[PDB]
RNA sequence: CUAAGAAAUUCACGGCGGGCUUGAUGUCCGCGUCUACCUGAUUCACUGCCGUAUAGGCAG
């Protein structure tokens, strides 16, 4: 999104309890919802933004420039395929990368 | 799936620029998905023409040839791009790296159906060399052969022998024919029994963490190598879902309206490079689809080998 | 309303391999199949700094302690043998055929109008025009891109390959043809229904061109430069990288396909020029100046959507342009 | 119906200044290589003669 809106995030990341802030307001509890409050109302809409950042926003949609692959069917037909790039997965293998390239107890 | 009746060969293929970036987690040799796209492609346009059907992909590989380049002070490598034109005012655009590398690949189709006694072997054969000549690989540009010392002309194997003799000896006819390459085959039980064993070791042990173990070189103390039993790769073995399946019209920018778009994502599996004559049987070896959409796991192996 | 197409995309027709270079000696050119090839190797170049200052470090005791510490560089060069003076460019080019279908659409309404003009365009003027103007640019041999500029005399054969063998044989005096004017020859006239009988068809043609150029003894060769970023360690840092396919020294594939599209000669500035490449927007990199601006109604897009959508038939120069586009293929489309 | 579809790296360059690498040295004792065979498969498409002949025949 807007680099410039990081701070949202770095407000929600934190583990302030025992676990994340957009943990704690995904699941109804008493401590959520309240303590971002003076009345409900406004508490339910902070919280009802604060959520939908987990979920696609808009129609789902890839560019002329996405890729986008037939697939053979069995019987017939074909499937359109549009895949994307996975970054949780590229970093969690970067982050194993680098611990065994650049890691002290590799080093040692 | 279906075990062909016929084992077409098609020739060393030279092909300039193919896509060297085969996943996001690997690069090298283009992807399975590729050749066996391009046999349904070939079945798309002229499997229909000669009432056959096009199945199944042999990949050999004589010659690889990357386009990298290894900088100065640095154990890792980088790929060596391309200009684009400028946007309309006259700056630079901004540069997408993307690998290329010439091939040189022979291909192994299995054709069946009942086209095979309509027309003579060899003149299906010249038809659908004839039709490859005018596509692409992966990317790349298929070379036609122009003006070399002989062209190297195709060979329709009847699969169905007369003799177990007769059978071997075709075979051993046409590994002769395909010998200075390296087929690729994949190699997934082999994992699963290596994540297995990891996992008696260590427990929780994700297979990502089997297949790194198994394309890494690791050193063990008393120093020596781990021994690995051939040469095994990391290879994008399909796609699995993400999102449920659309309705044909209905995703905004697709490439065609009338098929159903799903958002998927790799599966990567481990693949194994073999001299052809180790695997004894060419009936095999080729690389099928296995779709089971209504799970996702549209993916691509071959069975019947092991 | 008929909207254009999201997602729009055509093949590359007129598909270049890399061309190779070899070196011998010419007069004995018929017999160049087993000519060695052209390597590339380093050689350790240094000087002084020559660009302008800037402005505020004009004095003279920096510039005095600039000159005594000069640059050094390794760079790459590709030299003529000292007993050769040819250089033999070689290459193979497929023309595919089947020039108006997109490889990708989402309106069906977009494809068959779209189709319908392009077959318009086609049995009112087939490719006549632009197929004159590509076999001008295999006849002058404009892929040569600075082996071309002092040489001797310039000799370009061009052989149709059927299945096996050659179907037909032509050659050419590519001094004699010039870069800026596109005449009316008889082999020329032979090889430009070739490519249009390619470029209509459903199957590919193949051509074999050949290109001697008879430059001198030892000299200098220019192949591809290969755009590499990232480079690393100033101690082992190559400065100047040459292209090279198996080692022997080539000519990238696009570079030989960019001097192949040089036949835009109907963009509305002066042509100073020439003939420049094929571009929406037609633009010249060596130039840094985008010709066909949108401003003026004379770019690729919106000369295509008034002759689809709205069925505005521009002039037949605009039309030649239009479809020439079309041969170079491209990835178009909105969000 | 292929992580599909598209792409100009490029213009110029002085790497030269100079030099002592030296001395000294035990390679060395010993040794069983035997055993047995068809180069011949038409393997010398030769030499000459009649005939203008290369066309065709004849001799040894």
């Amino acid at each position: 999104g807007n680099a410039a809106a990081l701070d949202v995030f770095k407000f929600l990341s934190l583990q302030y309890q025992g676990k994340n802030l957009l943990n704690w307001l995904t699941e109804d509890s008493a401590e959520a919802l309240q303590a971002l409050s003076d009345n409900a109302e406004q508490a339910r809409e902070w919280r009802q933004a604060f959520i939908g950042i987990t979920t696609v926003k808009g129609a789902p949609a890839s560019h002329s420039l996405a890729k986008q692959l037939y697939f053979p069917l069995p019987g017939s037909g074909y499937h359109l395929l549009a895949p994307l790039f996975p970054t949780s997965l590229v970093h969690h293998v970067h982050a194993l990368l680098r611990e065994a390239r650049f890691g002290d107890a590799a080093k040692a | 799936v279906t075990d062909p009746e016929a084992l077409l060969l098609l020739p060393r293929l030279s092909i300039q620029n193919a896509n060297a970036i085969s996943s996001p987690l690997t690069w090298g040799f283009p992807s399975p998905g590729a050749f066996t796209g391009f046999v349904h492609a070939l079945q798309r346009r002229v499997g229909i023409s000669l009432d056959i059907e096009l199945d199944g992909v042999g990949i050999v590989c004589h010659r690889f040839e990357a386009q990298i380049s290894q900088p100065a002070g640095k154990r890792t490598k980088v790929f060596n791009l391309t200009r684009n034109p400028l946007n309309r005012d006259g700056s630079t655009a901004a540069i997408v790296e993307e690998g290329r590398a010439h091939l040189e690949v022979s291909l192994l189709l299995g054709v069946h159906g009942d086209g095979l006694d309509d027309h003579p072997a060899q003149e299906i054969a010249r038809q659908v060399q004839e039709q490859a000549g005018a596509m692409r690989l992966a990317g790349g540009s298929i070379l036609p052969w122009c003006n070399e010392r002989f062209p190297a002309p195709n060979a329709e194997l009847l699969m169905l022998g007369g003799s177990d003799e007769q059978r071997r000896k075709n075979q051993r006819r046409l590994t002769r024919r395909l010998l200075p390459g390296f087929a690729l085959v994949s190699r997934e039980a082999l994992l699963q029994q290596h994540l297995e064993t990891l996992r008696t070791t260590l427990p929780e042990a994700t297979t990502l963490d089997a297949l790194l173990d198994l394309c890494r070189i690791n050193f063990e103390p008393p120093w020596q190598v781990r021994d690995k039993p051939g040469w095994l790769v990391p290879i994008p073995a399909g796609y699995n879902a993400l999102s449920p399946l659309y309705l044909p019209g209905e995703v905004r920018n697709a490439r065609d309206r009338e098929t159903p778009l799903r958002f998927v994502e790799n599966l990567f599996g481990l693949g194994e490079w073999l001299s052809p004559h180790r695997v004894a049987a060419l009936s095999d070896l080729l690389w099928y689809h296995h779709a089971e959409p209504d799970k996702g796991l549209y993916r691509w192996s071959t069975p019947r080998f092991v | 309303i008929l909207s254009t197409a999201s997602v729009l995309a055509f093949e590359r027709k007129l598909d270049p391999s890399d061309a190779l270079m070899s070196a011998g000696a010419w007069a004995q050119r018929d017999a160049s199949q087993e000519w060695p090839a052209v390597t590339v190797r380093e050689k350790s170049v240094r000087g002084t700094i020559s660009n302008r200052l800037k402005t505020k470090d004009r004095d003279p005791a920096k510039l005095d302690a600039s000159i005594q510490s000069p640059n050094l560089q390794t760079v790459d060069v590709a030299n003529l043998p000292s007993d050769a003076d040819t250089l033999k460019v070689r290459f193979t080019l497929r023309v595919l055929g089947g020039a108006g279908t997109p490889s990708a659409c989402n309106d069906a309404a977009y494809r068959d109008k779209l189709l319908q003009t392009v077959a318009t365009y086609v049995n009112d003027q087939g490719f006549a025009e632009l197929a004159r103007r590509y076999a001008h640019n295999l006849a002058n041999a404009r892929f040569l891109w600075r082996n071309r500029v002092g040489a001797e005399a310039v000799e370009v054969r061009i052989n149709h390959i059927r299945q096996g063998e050659v179907a037909r044989a032509w050659r050419f005096d590519a001094l004699a043809i010039g870069l800026r004017d596109f005449k009316a020859d008889a082999e020329l006239d032979a090889l430009a229904e070739l490519i249009a009988s390619g470029l209509s068809g459903s199957g590919h043609v193949l051509l074999e061109v050949v290109a001697f150029a008879r430059i001198g003894d030892g000299q200098e060769v220019f192949p591809s430069q290969e755009l590499i970023l990232d480079k690393g360690d100033k101690k082992g840092q190559k400065s100047k990288t040459l292209y090279s396919v198996r080692d022997a020294a080539a000519i990238h594939s696009q570079k030989i396909g960019n001097a192949l599209r040089t036949i835009d000669t109907w963009y509305p500035d002066e042509d100073g020029l020439g003939p420049i490449a094929v571009e929406p927007y037609g633009s010249v990199t060596s130039q840094g100046k985008a010709y066909r601006q949108p401003k003026q109604k004379l770019d690729f897009y919106t000369l295509l959507d008034n002759w689809v959508l709205r069925d505005e038939a521009p002039a037949v120069e605009q039309q030649h342009y239009v479809i020439a586009n079309l041969i170079r293929g491209g990835v178009f489309g909105e969000a």
